[PDB]
RNA sequence: ACAGAG
DNA sequence: TCCAGCTCCACTTAA
DNA sequence: TTAAGTGGAGCTGGATGCTCTGT
């Protein structure tokens, strides 16, 4: 959520995601945004996509 | 030249009869036969400038001389003041020294 | 940064490569000069040269 | 009561050192109110809040 | 004038002398080196030079390649050159059966006859220069960096090197006027040698597309 | 014969440090004898100094083929 | 010999001491001469004693006779040029008008 | 009236500040969004996503803007061959004239591990080693001194004094500095470029 | 405020902090000083091992 | 939707 | 509030 | 005489910085 009222948590903006491409560093743009956000699976059917 | 019809005031055209060019109005009878050289000068501008410029004595006429540049330590000099940025709290200073045509421009 | 009422943000990465990544490559001792002139960021202010 | 100078390092960009027993005599003491409300209405349905 | 429009005769003549000179054409010493008042002698000013079909070259024949592979260089009176005028040239190329001609238009060219030098024929290939951009040596310049066409047996070496294709080089256009300078068409590849702030040089290569 | 480059990047040593420290951090055999350290990490950099981690570093070449460096063969820098 | 400026320890540019151990001695030798420092300077500083005052800003009487002299000089210089332009020929320079 | 005047001139920095933020941050986001994809390969070229080359060698050197110690440049000779008299004095070696300079220069640059490194750099180093030998004769033509080390006033070797010790950690130290600030495979380079000419 | 740049380029994280800050030299150039309030909060999963 | 802060 | 594509309309060449 | 290819003019649709802190 948001704000500090609702016990938000913060940004990585489009800004700061630009500054760890810069680093080269791939598994923490990786645990930033895909496992400390919204981690999720999926059943995906491989024959009709 | 306007020139406007002494019955209703429209305004005059020039077209050719058949012994004169005529002053016409469109939208009344009367005429005026032109039976003498009539003329209008305009008289315009000239192009009055040739500027030359970027004379040595056109570029040093600021204040600054015998000074020191933190690259040559030249007196002839050039200097610039800005402060029209207050996120820059320090002052903005750009120098130009060329005693011995060294040319540099820094902060 | 300059202290006059300033909000920074903090991150805990949550994992071991995380912590790699953001150690060897991002550290303050590996990253003393710019990257755009090679010129050092990280050396002394006021008070600490006058 | 306002000394000019530099000390200890801890203030270096605006940030300022105070007195610890000055603080403790009343200066800077401060309050803060706050608020909390709450309605208890009657609904057209004849009952209500409790 | 008289002093400045035999002034243009004469450079643009140099500038398709050293041209051909590029596109390794058979060109004699003195030609490249023609004096303006040596090119006074063999032709005066307007009343006694003649402008259109006096100034020609046809003696241009590919010295590395075959004698031969011949090429026309025209120059067109009239400023907007219609279709009749490029009629009139290419019968005269196909009577000396010269298959690459070039064409220095004055003002420039009527639209349907820019597309006539594209459609008349495969087999007769031919160049629409201005006479505005003849008055300077594009190569001279100090902004371009001195390209060289390459041999397929250095393409290959390119491409074997790297492991590359060709889809994955660099590009460069053929209505670049560069590339329209050496007369490459689609499928080649130009050697750029770039000058640095060194003595040292970065070479790099662009394909034609 | 191999033509890249024989020094370490900071890339490959950031992420053989982060995968051999994810290997420590499960119940893995450790190479070199640990002298009362917990975090994982620094486990792995004791590793690394004496030249014992078992990963092998393939370096993918943007046409296909590849080579294989062993990490006690590339010289390691700061 | 020497003091230390801004452009030998501090972050401006190259020729810094720090950039110096930085290229030649390893990046942890940067890192504990710059905690060494920030460490010892407060301590010279504060048992030094450095303030600033009205008095330290203040002018002395060898500039208030100077200023007076200098201001002089151009309101009269500026007087005439303002005099030159409204009244007759000024020397204009090259590229401007006479305003 | 002055106060006034100078509020005036304070304004306008105000208000360029205040512009400033969304004057610039757009165009970075338009240089982010277009160069991110750009890398340096283990075969030294720069290539995009796709696969096409932007570049054959990234900078036309191979190296990197984080590692100059010079002006756009990877060293700065004066100062490495100060820095290596400087910490390595080699008390008990003579020292060497201009023929025995060339002579040993001539003879390390020469092995298996100079090989690797650029054509260009070789050809700078000898070139700032000619220099130095120059310095050498031009100070041991003013004193009189005998290149086989017999003159009296044993002073005259601290003028131009180098040793082979010294010219063999200088060409190490500035072969080591070469290799290693070269741009190493896998950098985002095209992000780098892209935040410093925004920022 | 879309999809794109609101919540798949750049998204809401855990593990963050956010507070004012305060000069401190006493510290080393890599380190850095969290409050106790907000190392109780912050956590770090470790597992368990020899 | 408005005000702040850096 | 500023700026590339898309479409409409006179303006020559060419038959 | 007119078929047609290409200039110039008007219309249309897109875009305009990063976060927290409260009502
Ligand atoms: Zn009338
Ligand atoms: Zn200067």
């Amino acid at each position: 959520t948001e704000g500090r009222s609702r016990d938000g948590g913060l940004r990585l903006g489009e800004m700061e995601r630009d500054c760890l491409i810069g680093y080269g560093a791939s598994m923490l743009l990786l645990e930033r945004l895909m496992i400390s956000s919204d981690a999720f699976e999926v059943d995906v059917c491989g024959q009709c996509g | 030249m306007l020139l406007f019809c002494p019955g209703c005031g429209n305004g005059l055209i020039v077209e050719e009869g058949q012994r004169c060019h005529r002053f016409s109005c469109n939208t009344c009878p009367y005429v005026h036969n032109i039976t003498r050289k009539v003329t209008n000068r305009k008289y315009p501008k000239l192009k009055e400038v040739d500027d030359v410029l970027g004379g040595a004595a056109a570029w040093e006429n600021v204040d600054s001389t015998a000074e020191s540049c933190p690259k040559c330590e030249h007196p002839r000099a050039y200097f610039m003041q800005l402060q029209t940025r207050s996120a820059d709290e320090p002052m903005t200073t750009f120098y130009k020294c060329c005693n011995a045509q060294c040319g540099h421009r820094w902060r | 940064a300059d202290f006059d009422g300033d909000e920074m943000n903090l991150h805990l990465p949550q994992t071991e490569e995380a912590k790699a990544e953001a150690l060897v490559l991002m550290g303050t001792k590996a990253n003393l000069v710019t990257p755009r002139n090679g010129e050092p960021l990280i050396a002394a202010i006021q008070d600490f040269l006058t | 009561t306002v000394a000019v100078m530099s000390y200890s390092g801890y203030d270096i960009e605006d940030a300022l050192v105070l007195n610890k027993a000055s603080l403790d005599r009343g200066f800077g003491r401060c309050l803060v109110y706050k608020n909390a409300k709450c309605t208890l209405k009657r609904y057209t349905n004849q009952t209500f809040d409790k | 004038d008289d002093e400045e429009e035999t002034y243009r005769l004469w450079k643009i003549r140099k500038t398709i002398m050293q041209l051909c000179h590029d596109r390794g054409y058979l060109v004699t010493q003195d030609e490249l080196d023609q004096t303006l008042e040596e090119f006074k002698a063999q032709s005066g000013d307007k009343p006694s030079e003649g402008r259109p079909r006096r100034t020609d070259l046809t003696v241009l024949v590919a010295h590395n390649d075959d004698p031969t592979d011949q090429m026309f260089v025209f120059f067109p009176e009239e400023p907007k050159v219609g279709i009749k005028t490029i009629k009139v040239y290419c019968q005269r190329m196909q009577e000396e059966n010269i298959t690459r001609a070039l064409i220095v238009v004055q003002q420039g060219m009527t639209p349907s006859a820019k597309q006539s030098l594209v459609d008349m024929a495969p087999k007769y290939i031919l160049e629409q220069f201005l006479q505005q951009e003849l008055l300077i040596n594009i190569t001279e310049h100090e902004l371009v960096p001195e390209h060289v066409v390459m041999t397929k047996e250095e393409v290959t070496e390119l491409l074997a090197r790297y492991k590359l294709r060709e889809n994955q080089l660099p590009r460069i256009q053929a209505g670049d006027p560069v590339a329209r300078y050496f007369g490459i068409k689609r499928g080649q590849v130009v050697k750029i040698i770039r000058p640095s702030e060194t003595a040292g040089r970065y070479i790099t290569y662009r394909l034609v597309q | 014969k191999r033509i890249t480059t024989p020094y370490m990047t900071k890339y490959e040593r950031a992420r053989v440090l982060g995968t051999r420290a994810l290997q420590i951090a499960m119940c893995a055999p450790v190479m070199v004898e640990l002298e009362g350290e917990t975090d994982p990490l620094l486990i792995a950099m004791k590793e690394l100094k004496a030249r014992k981690i078992p990963i092998i570093i393939r370096r993918y070449l943007p046409d296909g083929s590849y080579e294989d460096w062993g990490v006690d063969e590339l010289i390691i820098t700061d | 010999s020497g003091s230390m400026d801004k452009g030998t320890l501090g972050s401006g540019s190259k020729n810094n001491i720090f950039y110096i151990l930085l290229r030649d001695w390893g990046q942890n030798e940067a890192a504990d001469a710059m905690s060494r420092l920030a460490r010892l300077a407060p301590v010279y500083l504060s048992n030094r004693g450095f303030s600033i005052g009205i008095g330290d800003v203040t002018p002395g009487q060898g500039l208030l006779k100077a200023k007076y002299e200098l201001l002089n000089a151009g309101y009269k210089k500026c007087d005439e040029y303002i005099e030159a332009l409204n009244t007759g020929k000024l020397q204009q320079q090259p590229g401007c008008t006479a305003e | 009236t002055e106060f006034f005047f100078h509020t005036m001139a304070g304004r306008e920095g105000l208000v360029d500040t205040a512009v400033k933020t969304a004057e610039t941050g757009y165009m970075q986001r338009r240089l982010v969004k277009s160069l991110e994809d750009l890398c340096s390969q283990y075969d030294l070229t720069v290539r995009s996503s796709t696969g096409d080359i932007i570049q054959f060698i990234y900078g036309g050197d191979g190296l990197d803007p984080a590692a100059m110690e010079g002006k756009d440049e990877p060293l700065e000779f004066k100062r490495v061959l100060d820095n290596i008299k400087a910490v390595f004095p080699c008390p008990s070696e003579p020292a060497l004239s201009k023929n025995e300079l060339i002579l040993t220069t001539e003879s390390i640059m020469k092995k298996s591990e100079f090989l690797c490194c650029q054509d260009s750099f070789l050809q700078e180093i000898k070139k700032f080693i000619k220099g130095v030998s120059e310095k050498i004769k031009k100070t041991r033509d003013k004193y009189g001194i005998n290149d086989n080390g017999t003159t009296e006033p044993r002073v005259l070797y601290q003028l131009d004094r180098i040793t082979p010790t010294q010219v063999e950690k200088f060409l190490e130290t500035c072969r080591d500095k070469y290799m290693r600030a070269q741009m190493e495979p896998g950098s985002a380079v095209g992000a780098l470029c892209a935040q410093s000419i925004g920022e | 405020q879309g999809r794109f740049r609101g919540n798949l380029s750049g998204k809401r994280v855990d593990f963050s902090g956010r507070t004012v800050i305060s000069p401190d030299p006493n510290l080393r150039i890599d380190e850095v000083a969290v409050p106790v309030h907000v190392a109780k909060i912050l956590t770090f999963p470790e597992k368990v091992n020899k």
